[PDB]
């Protein structure tokens, strides 16, 4: 069961190169990628994310893509850069200028060719690949548009494999240019027909989070990405780790994804933590409970009690008593049942894996499937109709061959998602 | 109360009591359907692979 | 904070209770297909019994006992005591009943009441009340469904003054752990017009339900003469008190009827849990002889008593297993040995 | 002297299969290595052992079973597991790739690509046998491959052996100890299209499996390994009557005889007593009476309904250990006087009894303590139908939204049949009341 990662964009790349930092650690793969730990658990389902090459050196199956070489040569000289395949770093000089267009279109569609050619070498050397992940940034051009154009473009190559994703959304709280709202309304309508999984990720939430409880003034990308990398980690456990849960990435979706439209996720994380600042003392399972399932810790700004879970994943990490755990998951269930759909029984699943991250004695991981997540996309959707309505910074993508009307149904086939979330949410 | 048929051999015992007495589809049809939905997925599989061409 | 479901909205009686929990603001209301629920008020037909205690982590509660409408069906409660030896056709505080088919024990009926009427003795029998069989055996295959013939007691117990009919109804609750507990605050319904030995056809004298009779209102408001007045008047009229002359047969009555069908539906050993509430209709005979005329299943209450027994309910059988952050009822037990 | 042949199918099929076959060579007192010291007649015999057992020159003793699944790793630890040398690759079948809790994507799409195989590695049995019986399928309800796959193959054996008997193990989905979110359509689905080639299935809830762990073993958190090693013990008190001398329940026919007089109701509930955990210090073992009387408490049932509240049309009792009929006898008196036993008016209010002096082997280092007596009841009582209804309900809420439908069809099955097995369901929950009131 092998996964092929993809990393796309300049925030792609680095939440990327920060994922494999996070779970090299946990596998205990050092910087040169010889193993170096004391269980072996940490080797039983290795194959999923690592190759393994000339000596019992593990090689990631990651591929690096980008439009500009900037990003991706600051990860070759980083902590983990060695470990990467250099050949998997496929990259143009051109760049994209946050523009959607040329990342999908023109710039993008000189170099995607380059890029499938990497990725189907890594698939035919896995015995099953069960599916492939990719790490963008929906505002940007690159990892926006180059990323959903590999993933249609995979997609038709490997209709029946399993694509999840990791999503940034744009916002204005934490902006790289105005044109955001337009390249992430594109993204969408792109991810809504070819994605299993997305795991929505907003900045805004990041950014609130990182000052309004880690208590820092003034975060950065670095610190926003602590954050990210803890969640991407935490996803993954239960593939990475021997344990209960004997589940592919399929099996996975199958059970977290009521309707094919409705698969973007709230990933929540406890405890918050910032980088640097050491924790001496360790949650109890009602505390982490009731964190995981607080606004405040999850990384989409939405508020959950404005809508309802269809499905809910949580992931307990650490030594802990598994009945307590159940305990204190079946005590939210039946406090708060009004915000669970009743006409999906049973739709809140747990699961327990003995190693915790590095620096916590135990965490927890939420994946929420709630209405709520409409939220996200109304405010993506009224951003977009403030400039299109004027038509306002467009000429920058007619420039590249796109159409009014190319706007025009991104625009509709969003509405309609958020139209989807309501009638569910009144069920 | 009536215990009736009692067997006994090495190994045990068996018998029984009353207490009161009284007052396929073919080899064809499977491949058909099968086949039927496999028909059904390729279909799909083609609509998706022509919508992507478009 | 507990939660619990409403799928019975007729009930006066429950409709009080969830009155009072939501009152605590410890307990709150779910929707009524809502199954995370830890008590149920469930319906009154087909209450789905098979789905409770199914739900990991929830102590599951319901305010009905499965299979105790043997007790509170008519052709039931005939079968249920001719045919349980805790009670016996030889009962002594039933009437002498049949149960008869539309075209069964109708051959049996007719044998008895032979000497009934070819023997001198009195004669009246009710589903209508007759002194004719053929005038009842017409009557029950024009309507449709099975009925049950029964003695009809000629000789009443009479208020005075009026000389009037009545009839009495206690309110009994059964627990989890099925403690029968008696209401101590029961009720007469009585009659206002005078008893009519003669003609029975009139059944305003004779039928003394609170829905015929609405002379109401003439000696007693509404009909109702509780415990306090009715227990005054026997001290006056016949120098005898309600708990001796009455009481104690209508509590030996209520267990005998609940200890009978105990290992039918107890909840002792099972995953989920339940209660109920009864009504007992009795009769009084001129001697002070209590017969049990039937029990409601889902009884209503009186408007005076409605405040106090909901209360109790919530007490002894809800807040029993839901505990929260001198008594109204008289427990029934007895061990006899022998 | 007449063959069984085992299919193990999924992973609840095939680890309960394990545990199965673990403790039936503990009972026969055959090693792993398959060697049989007992056995005196080397390289074959017909003894009553011999159903379940085969027999090479070399005197190694063969499970008759099969396992198939459509994923590796399970089956996998089979084939490098402590009772390794027992089976035969071409007895363990094994895809690449799960059918993903998708009922649709292991009879449809999956099962095609398999089914063939696993009939030619059964026919590869069947031909090793003078008299086959028919089956004994062990699956899960939830599991795409237990219930997709499964269904697909008892439709085949009754085309290719339609004489043969089939019997069913099945595990009933319990949200405690499953991820699954879909189980209750995996579960509809499969006991539509198996039911008219079933002709008697022992259903098992896990929940109840769970509690009874927890509530007498003291098992805070239950494994699959308590919960097999349990059930072990009751698909071992049921098939005891096969593998041991005896007259009652000696054939697979003789099951549908006394436990199924309508061929659509063939779901017996299971009743067992005493489970004892080993850890407990102190024990009083229990009497005839006591642990017949147990058969009737729902706390010990393998399914929770109240059989008060319905009709009786067949009645077992297995005991395993200390047992004479007299006691039996007396007890069943004493529980007729005391509990509401109802039967049928067109059958006889009775119990067909089968004993066994050896008692009730333990795997060692195991959960269960020894007991000097056992017993397990087979009662066919329409109080099972609240687990259809239960199931029912749960399909119902789904459905009504469509929900996860979109798995299923776009594997290639027809939204159809989802309400074709539903109206089945329904027409088999008003069949158990007609019966039952
Ligand atoms: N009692 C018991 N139940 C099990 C066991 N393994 C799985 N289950 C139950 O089986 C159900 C899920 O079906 P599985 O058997 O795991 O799936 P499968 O048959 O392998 O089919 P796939 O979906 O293709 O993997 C859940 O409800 C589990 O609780 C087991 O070892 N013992
Ligand atoms: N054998 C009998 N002898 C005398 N009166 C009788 C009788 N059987 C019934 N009655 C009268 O019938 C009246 C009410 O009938 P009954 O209670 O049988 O029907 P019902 O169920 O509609 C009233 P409830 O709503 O309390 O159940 C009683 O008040 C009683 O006077
Ligand atoms: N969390 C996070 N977000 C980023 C980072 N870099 C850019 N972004 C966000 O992504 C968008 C810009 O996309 P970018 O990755 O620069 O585009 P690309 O490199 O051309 O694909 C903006 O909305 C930024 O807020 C980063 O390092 N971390
Ligand atoms: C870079 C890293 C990661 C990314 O996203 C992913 C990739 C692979 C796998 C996963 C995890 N998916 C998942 C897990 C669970 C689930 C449904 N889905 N239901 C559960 C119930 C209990 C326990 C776990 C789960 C995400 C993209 C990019
Ligand atoms: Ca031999
Ligand atoms: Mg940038
Ligand atoms: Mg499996």
């Amino acid at each position: 069961r092998e996964i092929v990662h993809i990393q796309a964009g300049q925030c792609g790349n680095q939440i990327g190169a920060k994922f494999w930092e996070v779970i090299s650690d946990e596998h205990g793969i050092d910087p040169t990628g010889s193993y170096h730990g004391d269980s072996d658990l940490q080797l039983e389902r290795i194959n999923v994310y690592y190759n393994e090459a000339t000596g019992n050196k593990y090689v990631p199956r990651a591929i690096l893509v980008d439009l500009e070489p900037g990003t991706m040569d600051s990860v070759r000289s980083g902590p983990f850069g060695q470990i990467f395949r250099p050949d998997n770093f496929v990259f143009g000089q051109s760049g994209a200028g946050n523009n959607w267009a040329k990342g999908h279109y023109t710039e993008g569609a000189e170099l995607v060719d380059s890029v499938l050619d990497v990725v189907r070498k890594e698939s035919e050397s896995c015995d099953c690949l069960q599916g492939f992940q990719l790490t963008h940034s929906l505002g940007g051009g690159t990892g926006s548009g180059m990323g959903t154009l590999l993933i249609s473009k995979i997609r038709e190559e490997y209709p029946d494999r399993i694509m999840n994703t990791f999503s940034v959304m744009p916002s204005p709280k934490v902006s790289d240019t105005v044109v955001e709202p337009y390249n992430a309304t594109l993204s969408v309508h792109q991810l809504v027909e070819n994605t299993d999984e997305t795991y929505c990720i907003d900045n805004e939430a990041l950014y609130d989070i990182c000052f309004r409880t880690l208590k820092l003034t003034t975060p950065t990308y670095g610190d926003l990405n602590h954050l990210v990398s803890a969640t991407m980690s935490g996803v993954t456990t239960c593939l990475r780790f021997p344990g209960q849960l004997n589940a592919d990435l399929r099996k996975l979706a199958v059970n977290m994804v009521p309707f094919p439209r409705l698969h973007f996720f709230m990933p929540g994380f406890a405890p918050l933590t910032s980088r640097g600042s050491q924790q001496y003392r360790a949650l109890t399972v009602p505390e982490l409970t009731q964190q995981m399932f607080d606004s405040k810790n999850m990384m989409a700004a939405c508020d959950p009690r404005h809508g309802r879970y269809l499905t809910v994943a949580a992931i307990f990490r650490g030594r802990m008593s598994m009945k307590e755990v159940d305990e204190q998951m079946l005590n939210v269930q039946n406090k708060n049942s009004s915000y669970f759909v009743e006409w999906i029984p049973n739709n809140v699943k747990t699961a327990v894996c003995d190693i915790p991250p590095r620096g916590l004695k135990m965490s927890a991981t939420f994946i929420g499937n709630s209405t709520a997540i409409q939220e996200l996309f109304k405010r993506i959707s009224e951003q977009f109709t403030a400039m299109f309505r004027r038509k306002a910074f467009l000429h920058w993508y007619t420039g590249e061959g796109m159409d009014e009307m190319e706007f025009t149904e991104a625009e509709s086939n969003m509405n309609d998602l958020v139209s989807e979330y309501q009638q569910y949410q009144d069920a | 109360m009536e215990v009736i048929e009692l067997n006994k051999c090495t190994s045990g015992q068996s018998f029984e009591v009353i207490l009161k007495p009284p007052s396929d589809p073919s080899l064809e049809e499977i491949q058909k359907k099968l086949e039927a939905a496999e028909e059904r997925r390729k279909y799909q599989e083609a609509e998706l692979l022509k919508h992507l061409a478009e | 904070m507990y939660t619990f479901v409403v799928r019975d909205e007729n009930s006066s009686v429950y409709a009080e209770v969830s009155r009072l929990l939501l009152a605590t603001g410890q307990w709150k209301r779910l929707r009524k297909d809502n199954p995370r629920f830890n008590l149920m008020l469930g319906e009154r037909n087909r209450l789905p019994f098979g789905r409770l205690g199914h739900e990991p982590g929830l102590v599951q509660l319901v305010n009905y006992y499965r299979g105790a409408d043997k007790l509170c069906r008519k052709a039931s409660l005939v079968k249920l005591i001719k045919t349980s030896p805790e009670l016996s056709e030889s009962c002594t505080w039933f009437p002498e009943s049949y149960v008869i088919y539309p075209t069964d024990e109708r051959e049996v009926f007719l044998a008895a009441y032979n000497r009934r009427r070819e023997g001198r003795e009195g004669n009246v029998w009710i589903a209508l009340i007759s002194s004719e069989a053929s005038e009842l055996l017409d009557f029950i295959d024009e309507q449709g469904q099975v009925h049950v013939i029964q003695k009809y007691l000629e000789k009443p117990l009479l208020l005075e003054p009026g000389h009037r009919k009545f009839d009495i109804r206690s309110w009994v609750l059964v627990d989890h752990l099925y403690n029968i507990y008696l209401y101590r605050e029961g009720v007469l319904r009585t009659s206002s017009e005078p008893y009519n030995s003669a003609n029975f056809q009139d059944k305003t004298c004779h039928l003394t339900n609170h829905c015929i009779q609405k002379n109401y209102g003439r000696y007693e408001e509404g009909n109702e003469m509780f415990f306090e007045e009715f227990n005054q008047y026997l001290m006056d009229a016949l120098n005898t008190t309600l708990e001796n002359s009455i009481l104690l047969q209508i509590k030996h009555i209520i267990r005998s009827c609940l200890m009978c069908i105990e290992p039918a539906i107890s909840t002792k050993h099972l995953h989920y849990q339940s209660f109920q509430l009864f009504g007992f209709d009795f009769m009084v005979d001129e001697e002070l002889k209590v017969w049990l005329i039937e029990v409601n299943g889902a009884p209503a209450c009186a408007q005076k008593l409605y405040a106090e027994l909901c209360q109790g309910i919530v007490d002894v059988a809800i807040s029993s297993v839901f505990p929260l952050a001198t008594s109204i009822f008289i427990k029934l037990h007895h061990h006899h040995h022998h | 002297m007449r063959e069984c042949i085992s299919i193990h199918v999924g992973q609840a099929g095939v680890q309960i299969g394990n545990a199965c076959w673990e403790l039936y060579c503990l009972e026969h007192g055959i090693q792993p290595d398959g060697q049989m010291p007992s056995d005196k007649t080397i390289g074959g015999g017909d003894d009553s052992f011999n159903t379940f057992f085969s027999e090479t020159g070399a005197g190694k003793h063969v499970p008759r079973a099969v396992f198939v699944d459509l994923e590796p790793t399970v089956i996998d630890e089979v084939r490098t597991g402590t009772y390794r040398q027992l089976f035969h690759p071409e007895q363990l079948i094994t895809g690449k790739e799960d059918a993903a809790n998708n009922y649709a994507r292991g009879h449809y799409t999956i099962g095609k690509e398999i089914i063939d195989l696993v009939l030619d590695r059964i026919r590869k049995l069947a031909d090793q046998c003078t008299g086959l019986q028919g089956f004994l399928v062990f699956h899960s309800f939830g599991g795409g491959t237990g219930s997709g796959f499964t269904s697909l193959l008892m439709e085949r054996l009754s085309v290719d052996y339609g004489k043969k008997s089939k019997l069913e193990f099945s595990i009933y989905p319990a949200p405690q100890v499953s991820t699954a979110v879909v189980e209750p359509y995996n579960s509809i689905l499969t006991t539509h299209t198996t039911l008219e080639h079933s002709d008697c299935a022992f259903m098992v809830d896990n929940e109840a499996i769970y509690d009874i762990c927890r509530r007498n073993l003291d098992i805070e958190r239950p494994t699959y390994t308590n919960l097999n090693r349990l059930i072990s013990q009751i698909v071992s008190s049921i098939t005891a009557s096969l593998r041991f001398d005896g007259a009652l329940n000696v054939d697979l026919t003789e099951f549908q005889t006394n436990l199924v007089p309508y061929p659509r109701i063939h779901f017996p509930l299971a009743t067992y007593a005493p489970v004892i955990s080993a850890e407990k210090a102190y024990h009083e073992q229990l009497s005839v009476a006591e642990i017949t009387n147990a058969c009737f408490e729902p706390a010990n049932q393998m399914v929770k309904c109240d059989p008060r509240h319905g009709k009786y049309m067949a009645c077992c009792l297995l005991y395993r250990g200390d047992v004479v009929p007299k006691d039996v006898n007396a007890a069943i008196a004493t529980i007729k006087t005391k509990r509401s036993i109802q039967f049928v008016d067109w059958c006889p209010t009775g119990f067909k009894v089968g004993i066994n002096y050896q008692p009730p082997t333990v795997v060692p280092g195991g959960d269960l303590a020894k007991v000097q007596r056992a017993v397990c009841m087979l009662s066919n009582t329409t109080a099972i139908a609240e687990a259809w209804a239960r199931l029912d309900h749960k399909f119902d809420l789904m459905y009504a939204k469509r929900a996860f439908v979109h798995w299923y069809v776009g594997e290639g099955m027809e939204e159809g049949e989802f309400s074709e097995a539903r109206e089945d369901m329904a027409a088999l929950e008003k069949d158990y009341e007609e019966v039952g009131v």
